[PDB]
């Protein structure tokens, strides 16, 4: 059907895939969207963060957790720190 | 609690039982190995407050149970019984020596007063405790859990008394049938998002399940985090 990646949809340096009859564009860190036109910002979708969302100094989102737990290498998730974090079942 | 259901063993490791002089007169949270918070109408000058964490059925012995004494009580400073017993209505208690926690004793979350906000207009909360199963009615033997949802500032207003909206909410059905009872005051109201679950609310006053009003009241607890979070701190 043809590379739909020729015509270099995504901004913001996001690499595309040509996948049968469209193409995803893989953002890199800070942007999002279909075609990577979006800052990652608080208000859509919590900037990914899987607890805790602030805008820093700069205008970045800054991810955070809660005691217990740790961000992620991925800068996003929160993953415990302590072997019971707190809010988890467990038995 | 009317009109829920057992918990499982572990299900609210979070949650624990005040005894006094009668068994299970409130229940609380454990906000760290070392502290509790519950209601302020549960902790008056003079009483003994025994804590169990760990606790499923009170009848039984578990193997799982852990029971601490309370050496300090902070009572929130605002809590005045005689303008309204339930404005305010929060306390923390130190344990005399650390809970060791495991599968059947762990903390709550608590997080900061924006995202405690947001996780209660999610809607929908877990109340649990060994509060009595219906009106004037028996203790619960076995934990109780209920689902209630969060109820309007308007409607909260029109059907309950004490209501002062600022500091606290209204959340259970318009049906009725389904509430917070006798026993169960100081206990959580937690919200679960993604599998972690966070404080929303202290169990106040089940005025539903006391025939004096159609809903269960609550403390925010977003308006008390810094305090629980300063008086709490272990390091
Ligand atoms: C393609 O993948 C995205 C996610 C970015 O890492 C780009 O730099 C890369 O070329
Ligand atoms: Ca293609
Ligand atoms: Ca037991």
């Amino acid at each position: 059907d043809g590379d739909q990646c020729e015509s270099n949809p995504c901004l913001n340096g996001g690499s595309c895939k040509d996948d049968i009859n469209s193409y995803e564009c893989w953002c890199p860190f800070g942007f999002e969207g279909k075609n990577c036109e979006l800052d990652v910002t608080c208000n859509i979708k919590n900037g990914r963060c899987e607890q805790f969302c602030k805008n820093s100094a700069d205008n970045k989102v800054v991810c955070s957790c809660t005691e217990g737990y740790r961000l992620a290498e991925n800068q996003k998730s929160c993953e415990p720190a302590v072997p019971f974090p707190c809010g988890r079942v467990s038995v | 609690v009317v009109g829920g259901e057992d918990a499982k063993p572990g299900q609210f490791p979070w949650q624990v039982v005040l005894n006094g002089k009668v068994d299970a007169f409130c229940g609380g949270s454990i906000v760290n190995e070392k502290w509790i918070v519950t209601a302020a109408h549960c902790v008056e000058t003079g009483v003994k407050i025994t804590v169990v964490a760990g606790e499923h059925n009170i009848e039984e012995t578990e193997h799982t149970e852990q029971k601490r004494n309370v050496i300090r009580i902070i009572p929130h400073h605002n809590y005045n019984a005689a303008i309204n017993k339930y404005n305010h209505d929060i306390a923390l208690l130190e344990l005399d020596e650390p809970l060791v926690l495991n599968s059947y004793v762990t903390p709550i979350c608590i997080a900061d007063k924006e995202y405690t906000n947001i996780f209660l207009k999610f809607g929908s909360g877990y109340v649990s405790g060994w509060g009595r199963v219906f009106h004037k009615g028996r203790s619960a033997l076995v934990l109780q859990y209920l689902r209630v949802p969060l109820v309007d500032r308007a409607t909260c207003l029109r059907s309950t008394k004490f209501t002062i909206y600022n500091n606290m909410f209204c959340a259970g059905f318009h049906e009725g049938g389904r509430d917070s009872c006798q026993g169960d005051a100081g206990g959580p109201h937690v919200t679960e998002v993604e599998g972690t679950s966070f404080l929303t609310g202290i169990i106040s006053w089940g005025e539903e399940c006391a025939m004096k009003g159609k809903y269960g009241i609550y403390t925010k607890v977003s308006r008390y985090v810094n305090w629980i979070k300063e008086k709490t701190k272990l390091t």
